[PDB]
């Protein structure tokens, strides 16, 4: 009923008390990706949709979950992934997904207009010189 | 023919990861805290000390 | 001594805590509508089962 | 078989019995060996030299 | 004739360290233990 | 109903564990190398594999992860859950997790191995288990008795 | 580099190279300070623990080498003073 | 006694041991029961040697059947000290395991006594 | 060669090691008084003699040859009294015999040191030794791991309390052991006791003094106070 | 800052406290509860609980009505201790000595550990006899409330002696036997401290089984390690570390020899001065002084381990013969031979029966 006690005395917090228990964040690599492509996500919808342009230096916040979309009880006929459709990560998602090709021709093109004349074609001129 | 190839390719594989743990396992020979014998300075003489890991 | 019964015995057992658990949630569910403060106190399901009897 | 010679290099040539189960052969490699019968166990060994008489050293 | 016996401070330590201080052996017997392996008999 | 069902399932079990394998369960519990035998498949499968193989059962997920990029190896497998290791503290539970494994090696290899004249009793069956939960218990209490780390005492004046 | 003064003090100076000359440093001297480029002495105990983690992965990549070889040399079988 | 395709002949147990100090200069060695069974497991395994002086034997009877299920040689020679003491560890060793190599002389000499442990088969 | 050699403790037997060894050792007893050819010994090993003493009588003796094979021989009879193992040790380098109050039959000497190329240090009771039969398989009394390379020379005190060895290919390797308890005496030599890579050790014959001997030609001198 | 060192050599001499917090701090040091309500604790609710606990071990035990009258009372509710004269206060201290002694029992106890609590929260026991406390706690080295001691002693008023658990109070955990012996060891002070409390205890007849207990594995392996240290090989050097051990060891060694009336610290007496013999090489009219104090003093119940005793003792004596008394009290004896030839079974008597015969 009364017993003898134990004594246990041996930073900033790490899960919040005004959001109901969200831990501090794990910095993993894949969530590093993770949070690289939300920041990005911008250009991930080329040109089709516009974003709000979320500015900080850095972009990693304290704490954040990655979870699951559950299920549409109103609707899973379509807005419902297939078997092959899931994914780990939503980065190998956006991968998987089709477009891919249109970004690899859109990277072929800025890497040539940035590639114009630096040294590439001063040595071609330096061939039609010594030539 | 192409199965044959194959199999070449295996074996070298084989071999040479074979050759690299052999490479490990000496390291850990010269590394190790106490004296032990095992493989070669990079002149080639073979280490040997008969004193026993006491 | 055979092990067949082992292995079979020890699936079981797997098997048994997974179906007592959701049984478990599933009863607490069932009478948590009739009488939930059962729930909000006593956590402990075999008992549950006891007293709701 | 009882038992064979370890050595790839010996040859059994001379046989004799000092008990039922105790059988003692003189062998090519200098040796005498005693084994016993029963589980094809060996006794023991004898040796002998260099023959000292020169070269030939296999007695 | 006869010299001192040589014995483990980890054996002697250990012989009391098979049970803490109370719900011991009786001290007779304990001190039974320490002669016998303190004993110089063959 | 299903849980006395459980419950005698279990009485069962630690039966027919007593009489499979007397060192294993007089050493580190019934429902443990339940566990084992269960990744197991059978037991003279168990007695095949070495020692520190029987530390990492079980956890060869976390096992493979960490041999595939080099990360630190995982300490232990359904060790954790057995009795033995539980009394211990960080590096501690780890040191007794391997001790342990190796007797597990030994003992189960003994009760998969060693013949009895069938006039032969359960603890001269098991004594080869209960020299290695005797030697063990001592193991853990000396590790854990470790004296601290000593200091130079100050006085008010740091003296 | 006209108005330098010789007797400065820093304390850089008490932790960097210098680049001092042709005549200390050799053919391969430009006036550059160098610093590292990130690694260091890496101290033994550390390296035991390395040699033992690529012995891990180097055994491991050479149980499934292994595997491998035997299926694949049993299936070259397969494929393809004897009769009497 | 189970220890049956037994090597007591003392000339045959001087060379192993011999062979066996050679390979605990060589570092082609694994020490420890076991090390033994990963050798075998990950068939590295040329030849395997147990001494039959172990307190129970039932302890180090696992291993030849899998020496019949992986076809390798292996052979009881007498005494734990004695194999200890020529692995140059000054402990009681009940297992020893020689893996062979690409090439070596040690590879010759293991050929020579599988040779002759097939011999005694 | 004349090498290896052993001159009774009655100062009666002279015996010699063979240049033979071809499957094992053999050695000849001479009449020292004469120098004569009286008797050969002969055993059956690897390489041949290891090391060989009397006993405290001077009638029969021991070899130690490599492999660890013990082999006591007594002059009445004129043969090998019998053989035994020194216990795991691959391969003996040094023997050497003492005491008082064994075995009559075997001369009347207590112990038995047998020191081996790995470099431990097997002691033995020959009162244990006895099954006029013998123990095949003896038991060690005490076993010696206090020296990691072959130890070089081992030597017996006169009373049978001292036993003194060391090896030479580390720095001073020596240490030494107290009968009937068979330990090594934890306070001596220092690192720095300079003793040196350790050749030659001798008790004195009044068991009061030890001389021993490097490699470098330095022999030094202590007082063994009781 | 040495008229810093000078003050602060005066505040560790602080006692009584003189500033709110420090008071406050002081105040809610406790054993049984959480500081957070210790500090909402009055007098009073905390003189029920101890009190209900002290009539619970006055029930227990009748020897407790003294402290009844004394130290458990309605006025030693009000009774401040830093209010009175040195001489009221060395009063109050023997009388808490002698309840600590007379409590050092029953310890691992509920209604004790409350009565505890009111010498804490009431007497300050935990400062102003740290000592006594400390060493009657001291044998109880794994149980959580020597934990929670360990945890609201002040670490400045820990005796010199005993300033070895500063590892412990830094990281709370209980500390073994193996730390204890080896500050024993190389620490002789400890042992005297603990030696004085357990004779003081079987002096005033308050001795029991768990304090011997403890003291004997104490006294064993702590002269043991002195030993195993103070044998240096150097002649006049062990002759005078034996001398020193001698004089450090005399008092408490003579008093358990012949403490008449505790047969159990006879018994222990005999341990230590067994391993005395056995271990160290010490001369003969000193081994028989061991051997003259123990006959002078055993009794029927310690008969056949002072037997054992002796087999040791003259075992290991170097002389061939026995003076006098000795052989005066083994006449004495009752079963001579036949506890002889039982003793004789496991330890060798051949030299006692040798000077017993010459005697």
């Amino acid at each position: 009923e009364l017993s003898v006690r134990v004594p246990q005395l041996p930073g900033p917090p790490d899960t919040l008390s005004d959001w109901y228990n969200i831990p501090r964040t794990n910095l993993t690599p894949e969530l590093k990706r993770d949070l690289q492509l939300l920041r990005m996500r911008d250009v991930v919808a080329m040109g089709k949709q516009f974003f709000k342009k979320d500015n900080r230096k850095d972009f990693v916040p304290e704490y954040c979950q990655v979870g699951t979309i559950i299920a549409g009880a109103t609707d899973g006929v379509s807005g419902r992934l297939t078997r092959k459709e899931r994914k780990r990560t939503i980065v190998e998602e956006v991968l998987s997904s089709d477009s891919v090709s249109k970004y690899k021709r859109k990277y072929h093109e800025i890497q040539e207009h940035k590639k114009s004349g630096r040294k590439g074609y001063y040595k071609k001129l330096m061939a039609a010189r010594k030539r | 023919e192409k199965l044959a190839r194959k199999v070449k390719a295996a074996r070298k594989k084989l071999k040479a990861l074979a050759d690299a743990e052999y490479e490990l396992e000496l390291q850990q020979a010269k590394m190790a805290k106490t004296a032990t014998s095992g493989g070669f300075t990079k002149s080639g003489r073979r280490i040997k000390v008969r004193e026993r890991k006491r | 001594k055979v092990d067949v019964m082992i292995v079979h015995a020890v699936a079981l057992l797997d098997e048994l805590d997974k179906e007592l658990n959701v049984m478990a949630m599933r009863v607490k569910e069932w009478y948590g509508w009739h009488f939930p403060e059962l729930g909000k106190i006593l956590p402990d399901n075999l008992s549950y089962a006891r007293v709701v009897l | 078989t009882l038992t064979r010679t370890p050595s790839k290099k010996t040859k059994f040539v001379s046989i004799a019995f000092q008990s039922h189960n105790i059988v003692i052969v003189g062998c090519s490699n200098s040796t005498i060996c005693a084994y016993d019968v029963r589980t094809g166990t060996m006794l023991r060994q004898m040796t002998l030299g260099t023959d000292l008489t020169g070269g030939s050293k296999n007695i | 004739d006869t010299h001192a016996v040589v014995v483990a401070p980890q054996r002697l330590a250990e012989i009391f360290n098979a049970a803490p201080a109370f719900a011991m052996p009786p001290i007779e017997d304990v001190f039974y233990q320490v002669a016998s392996l303190f004993s110089t008999k063959p | 109903e299903r849980s006395e069902y459980r419950r005698q399932l279990a009485e069962y079990l630690q039966n027919r564990m007593k009489a499979i394998s007397p060192n294993m369960t007089e050493l580190i519990g019934a429902l443990v190398g339940a566990r084992l035998i269960a990744h197991s498949g059978s037991l003279v499968n168990l007695a095949k594999n070495p020692g520190s193989t029987i530390q990492i059962l079980g956890a060869e997920k976390a096992l493979f992860r960490a041999l595939k990029t080099k990360h630190a190896t995982p300490k232990y497998g359904i060790i954790y859950h057995a009795s033995l290791v539980g009394q211990a503290s960080g590096p501690n539970k780890g040191k007794i997790a391997r001790q342990l494994a190796a007797k597990i090696a030994l003992s189960v290899r003994t009760d998969a191995f060693e013949d009895f004249p069938e006039n032969a009793d359960d603890e001269t069956r098991a004594a080869v288990g209960i020299q290695a939960r005797a030697k063990l218990e001592n193991n853990l209490r000396l590790l854990e008795g470790k004296p601290l780390n000593k200091g130079v005492a100050l006085g008010p004046n740091g003296i | 580099a006209a108005e330098r003064n010789e007797d400065e003090f820093y304390f850089g100076m008490m932790s960097r190279k210098g680049p001092g000359s042709a005549l200390t440093r050799g053919k391969g001297f430009t006036g550059t300070v160098d610093g590292d480029r990130g690694n260091k002495a890496l101290s033994v105990e550390t390296v035991r623990l390395l040699k033992t983690q690529d012995l891990g992965y180097v055994r491991t990549m050479r149980n499934i080498a292994a595997k491998e070889l035997k299926e694949l040399e049993e299936r070259y079988v397969l494929a393809g003073p004897k009769k009497i | 006694s189970a220890a049956w395709p037994k090597a007591e002949d003392p000339a045959l147990v001087q060379e192993l041991l011999d062979c066996v100090q050679q390979a605990s200069h060589y570092r082609q060695l694994k020490k420890g029961a076991n090390e033994t069974t990963k050798s075998v497991n990950r068939g590295t395994s040329e030849l395997v040697i147990l001494a039959a002086d172990t307190q129970p034997l039932s302890i180090v009877l696992h291993i030849p059947l899998i020496c019949e299920e992986k076809n390798v040689p292996y052979v009881y020679v007498p005494s734990k000290v004695a194999l200890g003491r020529a692995c140059g560890v000054s402990r009681a060793v009940i297992a020893v395991s020689l893996t062979s190599n690409e090439a070596s002389d040690l590879n010759s000499k293991i050929r020579a006594l599988r040779d002759k442990v097939e011999r005694l088969a | 060669t004349m090498e290896r050699f052993r001159v009774s403790p009655c100062g009666r037997y002279m015996a010699l090691v063979a240049s033979d060894k071809k499957g094992g050792g053999m050695l000849n007893i001479i009449n020292v008084g004469t120098m004569q050819w009286i008797a050969q010994a002969r055993i059956d090993g690897r390489h041949g003699v290891a090391d060989f003493a009397w006993w405290s009588d001077g009638n029969g003796l021991t070899i130690a040859g490599r492999d660890g094979q013990v082999t006591e021989w007594s002059m009445i009879t004129r043969r090998t009294v019998g053989i035994w193992r020194d216990e795991g040790s691959i391969g003996g380098t040094v023997m050497a015999l003492g005491g008082r109050n064994g075995p009559a039959e075997l001369g009347g000497d207590r112990w038995v040191a047998i020191g081996s190329n790995s470099g431990i240090l097997n002691v033995y009771d020959r009162n244990d030794l006895i099954e006029i039969r013998i123990k095949k398989y003896p038991t060690p009394t005490r076993v010696f791991e206090q020296l990691t390379t072959s130890i070089s020379v081992v030597a017996f005190s006169p009373d049978g309390q001292l036993l003194a060895f060391g090896s030479q290919h580390k720095k001073d390797a020596l240490r030494l052991v107290h009968l009937p308890s068979c330990t090594v005496y934890r306070n001596w030599p220092t690192e720095q006791t300079p003793l040196g890579r350790v050749t030659a050790i001798a008790f004195s014959s009044k068991s009061d003094v030890l001389a021993v001997g490097n490699d470098v030609g330095r022999v030094r001198l202590w007082e063994i106070r009781g | 800052s040495s008229l810093a060192q000078q003050l602060a050599q005066i505040a560790a001499n602080s006692r009584s406290s003189f500033n709110v917090k420090a008071l406050k701090a002081s105040h809610s040091k406790s054993l049984i509860w959480e500081p957070r309500v210790a500090v909402s604790q009055t007098f009073a609710e905390i003189y029920s609980q101890c009190y209900e606990g002290f009539k619970e071990l006055c029930h227990l035990d009748s020897r407790f009505v003294p402290f009844d009258a004394t130290l458990f009372s309605a006025q030693s509710q009000e009774v401040d201790r830093t209010q009175m004269t040195a001489e009221e206060n060395a009063a109050l201290d023997k009388r808490v000595d002698s309840f600590l002694h007379l409590v050092g029992s029953r310890l691992r106890l509920m209604p004790a550990i409350k009565a505890v609590e009111w010498l804490i929260r009431r007497f300050r026991i935990h400062e102003f006899n740290t000592g006594t406390l400390l060493a009657t706690f001291l044998p109880y080295h794994t149980i959580p409330a020597f934990v929670t001691l360990l945890s609201i002693l002040p670490v400045q008023r820990i005796p010199i002696e005993y300033r070895f658990l500063d590892p412990y109070i830094k990281s709370l955990t209980p500390p073994p036997r193996a730390a204890i012996v080896q500050q024993a060891t190389n620490r002789p002070d400890l042992l005297s401290a603990i030696s004085r409390y357990t004779l003081d205890s079987c002096r005033a007849k308050q001795e029991y089984p768990g304090l011997i207990s403890f003291w004997g594995g104490i006294m064993a392996e702590a002269v043991n390690g002195m030993i195993d240290k103070m044998r240096s090989g150097r002649r006049a050097i062990q002759l005078e570390n034996d001398h020193l051990l001698l004089q450090q060891i005399g008092p408490v060694l003579s008093e358990a020899m012949v403490m008449k009336d505790v047969p159990g610290i006879q018994i222990a007496s005999y341990m230590v001065v067994a391993i005395l013999a056995a271990k160290g090489s010490l001369n003969d009219n000193i081994l028989t002084a061991f051997m003259e104090q123990l006959v002078h003093g055993w009794t029927v119940d310690t008969l056949r381990p002072g037997l054992v005793c002796l087999t040791m003792l003259a075992q290991h004596r170097s002389a061939k013969q026995l003076s006098g008394r000795v052989a005066k009290a083994v006449i004495k004896v009752p079963d001579l031979v036949s506890s002889l030839r039982d003793i004789s079974k496991e330890h060798q008597v051949d030299k006692l029966a040798n000077g017993l015969v010459l005697a």
